[PDB]
């Protein structure tokens, strides 16, 4: 199911916080 | 944005192990995708597996599980492809590549947008 | 395991002619994750469309993508000399990403 091509995704909407 | 070096051509023998660095200069490294393509003389191109250097998070093609391991060293933003278990059919040329970024620090795209140069492994006795 | 079987195998056309390649999916492609590719001789290839449609900067204007889940073509309106090359279409949309055989566009005559 999870895509380990969307993974990096995450961590970028991560830093738009941090 | 990004360019990626390759370490140079190899020759090795039947049943044994290479090992080709990727090194990344430009943009950040821990974050981005990366992923090691090959290419067969004359034939077309194989996705093998790929890593996110943050966390070492991997993900293999199967039909290279238990041959292959990929590495990242984050403090030399360099990539490493071990294939073990070397035969003749494994002779090609090896390509690193990167994730893209929309509009360098950018939202990752997944696709590849920046390639190494190659390195040509030959196997062979 | 999703193959991408492209069509046609070679084509054949002149300078200033339209191409049209197909790439063929044997499952749809998870969110149209689907990419092309261009690559020249002894040269690593080049992206060119991503996500299905859309068009990394540098790329230029007249390659364009398009389809959805199974069914996928890059078009290129006005073939110009430096696009005889072979192309690559490629799925990431699962965790087992694959590429297309390839299509040779190569100059007749
Ligand atoms: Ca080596």
């Amino acid at each position: 199911d999870p895509n380990w091509f969307d993974i990096t995704a995450q961590l970028w909407e991560f830093s738009q916080e941090l | 944005q990004v360019q990626l070096v390759q370490s140079g051509a190899e020759v090795k023998r039947p049943g044994s192990s290479v090992t080709v660095s990727c090194k990344a200069s430009g943009g950040s490294f821990s974050t981005y995708a990366l992923s090691w393509v090959r290419q067969a003389p004359g034939r077309g191109l194989e996705w093998m597996g790929g890593v996110i250097p943050l966390l070492t998070i991997t993900n293999y093609a199967p039909r290279f599980q238990g041959r292959i391991t990929i590495t990242a060293d984050r403090s030399t933003s360099t990539a490493y492809l071990e294939l073990n278990s070397l035969r003749p059919e494994d002779t090609a040329v090896y390509y690193c590549a990167r994730e893209g970024t929309t509009g360098w620090l950018g939202k990752p795209i997944g696709a590849f947008a920046h390639w190494g140069q190659g390195t040509l492994v030959t196997v062979s006795s | 395991e999703i193959v991408l079987t492209q069509s046609p195998g070679t084509q054949s056309l002149s300078p200033g002619e339209r191409a049209t390649l197909s790439c063929r999916a044997s499952q749809s492609v998870g969110n149209n994750k689907l990419a092309w590719y261009q690559q020249r001789p002894g040269q690593a290839p080049r992206l060119l469309i991503y996500g299905a449609s859309s068009r990394p900067s540098g790329v230029a204007d007249r390659f364009s993508g398009s389809g959805s889940g199974t069914d996928f073509t890059l078009t290129i309106s006005r073939l110009e000399p430096e696009d005889f090359a072979v192309y690559y279409c490629q799925q990431y949309g699962q965790s087992l990403s694959t590429f297309g055989q390839g299509t040779k566009v190569e100059v007749k005559l």
